């Protein structure tokens, strides 16, 4: 029972990682939408400040 | 700049002298007739910020100037107006009837009522153009306030003076909150210390014709609106009517506080007159900023919010009390509105919609409240009673995600927690309250199960006021640390809690 | 980019929660322990 | 000449005067209005009619206004004689009581200390201070910034710390309300009744008062820099005393120029300020400090609103402050008070040639202990004290327990923090902290060393514990 | 009336000075205003010229008639400054006074082309350990050097001065070298202290004073990147190693902006315009050597990189990284983790290339780097740290050893071989058994036995720096006696 304890942990830590992935995945492609997202409007207010003056 | 009379509008009786009679200090013709953006041809010797009347009876309020043509408002929906059209400028700072007669009267800033209760029956208009309060002129001010819900007497005690500012967001019972204050500002202005007799002012933003309705139904239906003002800027309410409703509550707190009214102004949101303010500056073309709002927000608002003042001896000493609630975009602290009240506020209250979205109704932001003002205006008692609380509710939330004892701890808390939640739009005097917080200083259901407490909590307010209304009147009326009256609870406190089973 | 210490627990989400919730419960236990052992000490200081 | 009301929404004004417009840092009363509304004459766009700082409300102004033009800046008497009441930049004594007048008078609008001629030396300017000394001891007379937030206790520390160190000032002082709440105006009016450090109708006056309040308009809520920059030349020479300098806030006073900028039709920074908001803010940090006849103990609060740890006001504030208060709202969350950012507050008098090698080295094991916890957090919020390893449950309990004896309540606080004050002395937190290396409460609860002042004080209230268990 | 070299300020405020006349006056010239006012116009408008306000000009009222004294930047050139402190505008820095420098370089300067350029060899004298270690400077490098609020990076420019003030003050006929270093930004205290240490650690020996206050000038601060370029050009023309240090950079990045901004010209991406590239890369390509046609000097450059909450994507970093042959990435919660040096190693890199590496240093650092990323590449294991794999935990023990050589001591230069031997006997596994906790102190006990003892045989291997089998021995026995006996 005991190996069968550490070899659980094993593949339960190894089915958690593949998850961690996943969830990585999105996160890191909304993370970069995001990052462009607020630069460009940062950029597009200041675009319109400068249509202001 | 483009010459606005550069065309011979003005310019043929300009090279023919044709020009001179033009009245040229408080009227004339509109130099510029356009999106309620008013120039006037003239009326340079107008007062700056002055009022202005339109030949057509529209008021007009002249901030931008250019030499003789100006930025002024078009205090209505003006879809007759004409080209170069006459404004008479009244030339006055803007004013309008005020008096507790409108305490009791549903009129608009200008006295203008919607409800068909008659015109402003408030006597004097007040020119809102107030500034700070001095420091011969201002003290401190602890005096309690109408609260009526457990924890917010509890935490966050209630100063006769002291300006709120409770944030929740979108559909988070804000409305609510406010109702649930006006049921405790009831039974307080529903009392004959005419400190405790309110005549104060609660208003929500953009209230439209059925929010407007609604309130009203709700309001007359406390009969605190008989002591209390409300005005509901509907679903029209002009960017200059929205913007200087805040300014209108400002005249009309001078007007009672400053005559000594112990009264409370509640308005909301200035998001909202953010809007509005910006929507002109976008009508004035003026520079943008931040989400386009104006940066100098900051003093305009602080006009209102930064005079927190709390009518002391030398104001007639009653208070003009302040009671904003704050609504979160999505938690963005650092949104225009919400990042400057946290940059303006010294104290504010915070509400847990998510708890709310947990269920919880009401919810509030435990710990995300902040009362600066602390317990000072609240109860010694309830005071006494909120020093153990406070730890209590800290531990029930510090390890709320389950030693034994230590578990014996937060069941007690967690029930606690549970016991002092209260339903939908029920507010009452802070007797009870006190009552059930003797209660959980002495855990007198904690082993009774939080369901089992859910509904002990009501037998015990029910088997308390039977046993010990008078004891409640005593314990209230005398206000200090009742012994006598806490045995007399511990007695009855068997008896509603032991015999409940 | 870099990964903070307790860069979880700096953001401290229901993850960090939990580091909060168990830091309770540990820390806890450990000052049940230290105080079982000042009473034990100020039993033996009794004599 | 005189300027006359021509055109203007509101304070952005070119008024009409017969001849051209005067020189820089021009400050010219508005003839004609309901007060007396000095207006700062700023844009050299000519005309005859220079688009001027107007401080006041513009309502009721009638175009045509023709208003008294002065020339230059505010002149108002200063030195230690000023003090006593509580006065206005213009002078305007707000302290009922009316022109407080002193004897050195003259305009704002001056230089920086020499290339050659200020102070060129740090000495640590002890408070004994539990988390300050702890980790950051402060100098005499630098650019320190209090990077606290707003309703964040630096207010709170700031009663604290005036109670603490103003009641005995080196000389005489200043403080500055600079957009402080009229109700904070009140009550810090009956606090230095009751303080003593200054004395409303008494001469104990080691301090001055100043408020630049928030419901006053920026005009004056942006323009009291200069003001506080003469008021610490004067303590310097003037005054001539030995002073502290309080003065909050400033975010809402940057943040003011940059409302002013929209006006000015400025460039918009990053966070929309003026694009030499910056320029003159590092100027107004350059002004009055410790020199050969200068010296500024001037106390900069740092405010972080919106706690927007990068904010390019912070951004700015980090760029001359010359010793860094870094709060961690976080901690004061997790119950802390005080509740700095510890590894995050720099300080010069942290270093073995200044704190010495025995307190600088202990002070920076504290940080990578600290530094532990945290990662560590984490780990365990994966694992747990489960699998906490002798050197790691034990680090963990020290790191708890250091974290729990960094903070104190205050007597100022014990109205809250029902705690009165703990006056830590410098060789106590140091012996704390080298106990506390070696562990000297193993066996007892952190919980005593948290909100506590020495040591031994803790060892104290553990077995007050012991007695209460 | 002038309209050919003199303008009258016709419309201003906040320095923004559009004068009427001079307009045959030349492009980019400091000219002095009605008010004296030597100052720099760029914005040739057609009725007019954008003037900047060289400083602050209250005592110009509008109208002024400026006269275009149609002088362009000129700044002093020669090592009369090396020890002196100096401000820009021919002022004294300290009030340290005339540096004995009498002329002034026109703004004229540009950058070496390729044959201008010189191949790189030089050693740079880091006195920081891992900064020699990793990576050394060339002869006229370019690295980025990206740090925070009061990261140490001027101490970690002490340690690089403290190592190289003493060939400032020494006379290696290859170390011979200009040094002028900036503070740009930087508060009234700081320059005190700076001076105050240039003398106190004697780097006001050799010393070309470099630095942009708070109260600096924008225009002043602009400027800076010119100045610095035609003073370093002074020496590497004069055939002398020099070195610059763009300490801080954005500062003067955000100074144009304010500028063009009162310009009105376009913003750009976070207001900062093209000149990013255009005028930052004007005078940060020239980070090089100057041929032995160019005088054989070489030009380095020590720019300092704000990272302002670590905003890796700043287009300051953005083309600092396009530009950059180096970078210093700093693990700062290192320092905060008590590791100071706090390294942010793995992070850490430098394009500038290894013809500058000592090739005894290099082959110490081929281990030693090796070492360091294979412990860095399973260091998470180190968490745990039980059940250690004997590979894996050997190779953490080794970079545990390196780990507590890893910090590094403020204004504490030293002798590079001295490095180089104590990563040899790492090498040689001679450091395994020294508890990191005390190895640190072993490692610097071990130093102080060499330098007096072994200090021959120091000197021995730098002198000859090849590694003889036989030097090599004679060292590993001499810190073999100073270990063991430690």
């Amino acid at each position: 029972s005991t190996t069968s304890e550490q070899s659980a942990r094993m593949t339960a830590m190894d089915n958690a990682s593949k998850n961690a992935s996943e969830m990585i995945d999105k996160l890191t492609l909304t993370f970069n939408r995001t990052r462009q997202a607020v630069i460009t409007k940062e950029l597009i207010e200041i675009i319109s400040g400068a249509a202001a003056l | 700049k483009t010459g606005t009379a550069e065309v011979s509008s003005i310019l043929e009786e300009r090279i023919l002298g044709a020009d001179t009679s033009v009245d040229l200090e408080e009227t004339g013709r509109v130099l510029s007739i356009g999106d309620g953006i008013a120039r006037v041809h003239g009326l340079r010797n107008v007062q700056a910020e002055e009022m202005v009347e339109f030949s057509s009876g529209l008021k007009g309020m002249s901030l931008n100037l250019e030499p003789d043509n100006v930025g002024v408002v078009v205090f209505g929906n003006d879809k007759l107006i004409k080209e170069g059209d006459i404004v008479k400028r009244t030339g006055a700072i803007v004013d309008v009837p005020v008096g507790e007669e409108l305490l009791g009267r549903v009129v608009d800033a200008l006295g203008n009522a919607i409800d068909g209760k008659g015109p402003i029956g408030s006597k004097a208009r007040r020119r809102v153009g107030l500034k700070a309060p001095g420091i011969i002129p201002r003290i401190s001010v602890r005096e309690p306030m109408q609260t009526g819900i457990k924890a917010v007497d509890s935490l966050v005690p209630i100063g006769r003076g002291q300006r709120e500012l409770i944030i929740g967001d979108r559909q988070t019972g804000k409305t609510s909150i406010a109702i649930d204050t006006i049921i405790n500002q009831k039974r307080f202005n529903d009392g004959t210390d005419e400190k405790k007799k309110l005549y104060c002012i609660y208003v929500a933003i953009g209230q439209k014709r059925s929010t407007v309705a609604q309130l009203v139904k709700r309001l007359t239906d406390a009969d605190a609106m008989k002591y209390t003002i409300v005005v509901s800027a509907t679903a029209s309410d002009a960017a200059p009517l929205q913007y200087l409703a805040p300014y209108s509550g400002c005249s009309m707190g001078e007007y009672f506080r400053d005559n000594g009214k112990h009264a409370l102004i509640i308005y909301d949101d200035l998001s909202k007159q953010a809007v509005a303010y910006r929507q002109m500056s976008l009508l004035l073309r003026r520079p943008p900023g931040r989400e386009a709002y104006p940066g100098d927000v900051f003093y305009l608002h602080s006009r209102l919010l930064e005079r927190a003042a709390k009518m002391n001896d030398a104001f007639g000493g009653g208070s003009l009390t302040a009671l904003p609630v704050i609504e979160t975009q999505a938690g963005d602290v650092s949104a225009y509105i919400p990042t400057n009240v946290i940059s303006i506020t010294d104290g504010q209250i915070f509400l847990e919609t998510e708890l709310f979205y947990k269920g919880i109704r009401p919810a509030i932001n435990v710990g995300l409240s902040v009362s600066r003002v602390g317990s000072a205006a609240q109860t010694r008692a309830m005071k006494q009673v909120a020093g153990t609380m406070k730890l209590e509710l800290a531990q029930y939330r510090e390890v709320a995600a389950f030693d034994a004892a230590t578990q014996q701890l937060l069941s007690r808390g967690v029930r606690l927690t549970e016991l002092l939640k209260q339903g939908q739009y029920s507010p009452m005097a802070i007797e009870e309250q006190v009552a059930v917080i003797y209660a959980g200083v002495r855990g007198y259901l904690d082993k009774l199960e939080p369901s089992k407490i859910t509904k002990f909590e009501n037998a015990f307010l029910s088997h308390v006021i039977s046993q010990h209304q008078a004891l409640l009147g005593k314990i209230r009326t005398d206000g200090k640390i009742s012994e006598e009256s806490d045995a007399k609870l511990k007695e009855i406190v068997t008896n509603f809690l032991a015999g409940f089973e | 980019v870099r990964s903070s210490a307790g860069a979880v627990r700096d953001a401290g989400g229901a993850f960090g929660k939990r580091e909060q919730a168990e830091e309770e419960r540990y820390f806890r236990a450990r000052a049940k322990e230290q105080l079982a052992a000042l009473k034990k000490h100020h039993e033996n200081e009794i004599s | 000449t005189t300027g006359r009301i021509v055109a203007v929404i509101g304070a952005v004004v070119d008024v009409q005067f017969d001849e051209g417009l005067p020189p820089i840092l021009n400050a010219l009363e508005v003839q004609g209005r309901e007060t007396r509304l000095v207006l700062e004459v700023a844009q050299h766009l000519g005309e005859s009619t220079v688009r001027t700082i107007a401080m006041d409300g513009t309502e009721g102004l009638v175009r045509g206004q023709k208003v008294l033009d002065s020339g230059a800046p505010i002149r108002i008497p200063v030195g230690p004689e000023t003090l006593g009441r509580i006065m206005n930049v213009i002078g305007e004594p707000i302290d009922e009581r009316g022109p407080i007048k002193t004897k050195q008078f003259a305009a704002i609008h001056a230089e920086a200390p020499e290339f050659v001629e200020m102070s060129v030396e740090q000495e640590i300017l002890v408070t004994g201070i539990k988390v300050v000394d702890l980790l950051a001891p402060y100098a005499k007379g630098g650019k320190i910034g209090l990077f606290g937030g707003a309703g964040v206790g630096k207010t709170v520390l700031i009663m604290e710390l005036i109670n603490n160190v103003a009641k005995a000032h080196g000389g005489y002082s200043v403080f500055a309300g600079v957009g402080e709440r009229t109700r904070e105006g009140n009550d810090l009016y009956h606090e230095m009744i009751e303080s003593g450090v200054i004395n409303l109708k008494d001469a104990t006056s080691k301090v001055a008062l100043v408020y630049g309040q928030m419901n006053e308009p920026p005009g004056a809520r942006a323009r009291v820099a200069l003001t506080g920059l003469t008021v610490a030349e004067y303590f310097r020479d003037q005054e001539g005393q030995d002073v502290l300098l309080f003065i909050d806030n400033i975010f809402r006073f940057t943040q003011a120029g940059s409302e002013v900028s929209a006006l000015l039709g400025r460039i918009p920074s990053a966070v929309g300020y003026q694009p030499t908001l910056a320029t003159d803010m590092g100027t107004m940090q350059e002004r009055i400090t410790t020199t050969k006849k200068g010296s500024i103990t001037s106390v900069q609060a740092i405010y972080v609103p919106a706690d927007d740890l990068t904010d390019p006001a912070p951004a700015t504030t980090f760029a001359h402050l010359d010793a860094t208060t870094v709060l961690s709202r976080a901690i004061a969350e997790l119950g802390i008070y005080p509740a700095v950012d510890p590894l995050d507050s720099t300080s010069r008098i942290m270093d073995p040639n200044i704190v010495g090698s025995e307190h600088y080295d202990v002070a920076r094991g504290v940080q990578k202990i600290l530094q532990d916890y945290k990662s560590l957090q984490d780990i365990i919020a994966i694992l747990g004290m489960d699998e906490l390893s002798e050197e790691d449950k034990l680090t963990v309990s020290r790191a708890r327990k250091i974290q729990r004896f960094l903070s104190q309540p205050f007597q100022v606080a014990e109205v809250f923090t029902g705690h009165l004050g703990k006056l830590v002395p410098l060789k106590e937190t140091i012996k704390g902290f080298q106990q506390i290396l070696a562990g000297e409460y193993d066996h007892l609860p952190e919980q005593a060393f948290y909100m506590v002042g020495p040591i031994e004080e803790a060892v104290a209230k553990a077995d007050k514990l012991a007695e209460e268990h």
